[PDB]
């Protein structure tokens, strides 16, 4: 099925852990689990569900991230007036998507920023 | 320059107008463009025309104790958010999005040049660019 | 120093920019309603100050009293040598030219433009 510490759901394993890092420790976390893993993503409500189901007993309420980092990097931003956007002054900051072990909402937050997350590989 | 109107400031072939009013972007690119020639909310271009912009809005007083300033920098978009894959290289289907940052404005605390990705439909002030005519 | 509201001086000279979209008879008519001048540019000097100072479409002073004659200001001197330079190309019927980016263009009197005036400095 999934090693022992694992959940099993539709063809996957999932593991919360709660211990704060980074979005990009999390992320390498999960890559160097004995089998490789990486931060949740989530496909569908009813696999969010599960998911939070599953952080609930384990990780409630800590912010837990998914998957998704530089959630505002490459949109395709232009001017009203449609001139190009040749000349470039943008901030740096990384932003990176998480939610409460309790809820199904997403919430954007600094990349630098520690929290717990969830891995998951297919079985 | 100077071939403006009363209440633009030239600069370098455009004329400018900081408007105090708060609107959401939206409603700022449209009462730009309601100031017709064809006016936009502003483009910035340059590092000349951004020091140019930030002058303009500082040297406004009614400016006014304000956080935020449209210009007309809108992401298109299209899908809720920008990351077009989740870590697992599995593109994004499902989103569960929530106020989204996909419009730009100038920051008071960043001295009005540096850009900032912000909430759309947040209320404030704004600056208009017009070619002369 | 010397000038008015919405007169700048340069020189010896008060200038003053108009966005009147006129004929260029009626223009001239304008400036001498002020007591003043359709614009004189007898040296690339002045060219620069004025491109600096607008970049749209405005007439000068600058006319031939029928097609295919010499270039002349209001004052009824002829354009010099050296400012044939900044005259562009025209059609022999095209009688009064405007200032448009650095460049004199020679155009249907009857067709409307803004303008400028010019003032002896006092």
């Amino acid at each position: 099925d999934c090693p022992s510490g694992w959940s099993s759901y539709e063809g996957h394993c999932y593991k919360p852990f709660n211990e704060p890092k980074n979005w990009a420790d999390a992320e390498r976390f999960c890559k160097l689990q004995p089998k490789h893993s990486h931060l949740v993503s989530f496909q569908s409500a009813e696999e969010a569900d599960f998911v939070v189901k599953l952080t609930r007993p384990r990780l409630k309420a800590n912010l837990v991230w998914m998957g998704l980092s530089n959630i505002w990097h490459g949109c395709n931003w232009q001017w009203s007036d449609g001139a190009r956007l040749n000349y470039k002054d943008w901030q740096e900051q990384s932003e990176c998507l998480a939610f409460r072990g309790v809820h199904t909402e997403w919430l954007n937050m600094d990349c630098s920023s520690t929290c717990s997350f969830v891995c998951k590989f297919k079985a | 320059l100077e071939d403006c109107d009363f209440g633009w400031s030239p600069y370098d072939q455009h004329c400018y107008q900081a408007f105090n009013e708060q609107k959401t972007w939206d409603e700022a690119e449209k009462f730009c463009r309601a100031q017709e020639n064809g006016a936009h909310l502003a483009s910035i271009e340059s590092n000349g025309e951004a020091d140019f912009v930030s002058w303009l809005i500082s040297q406004k007083d009614e400016l006014a104790d304000e956080d935020y300033v449209w210009i007309g920098l809108r992401a298109q978009n299209k899908e809720q958010q920008c990351s077009s894959e989740w870590s697992d290289g599995s593109s994004v289907s499902y989103e569960n999005l929530l106020h989204t940052k996909k419009c730009g404005a100038l920051e008071k605390l960043t001295g009005f040049r540096k850009w900032v990705n912000y909430y759309c439909e947040q209320m404030h002030a704004f600056v208009c660019k017009l070619l002369p005519y | 120093s010397p000038c008015d509201t919405n007169w700048r001086y340069y020189g010896d000279s008060c200038y003053g920019f108009f966005r009147h979209n006129l004929t260029w008879e009626e223009s001239k008519q304008y400036c001498t309603d002020m007591n003043a001048t359709l614009l004189k540019i007898d040296n690339r000097n002045i060219v620069e100050y004025i491109k600096a100072r607008t970049h749209l479409i405005r007439w000068v002073g600058l006319s031939r009293q029928k097609s295919n004659e010499v270039w002349k200001w209001e004052d009824g001197s002829v354009i010099s040598e050296n400012m044939f330079e900044f005259l562009e190309d025209g059609k022999g019927n095209m009688n009064c030219a405007y200032f448009h980016n650095g460049k004199m263009h020679p155009t249907f009197c009857e067709n409307k433009h803004y303008l400028m005036c010019e003032r002896k400095a006092g």
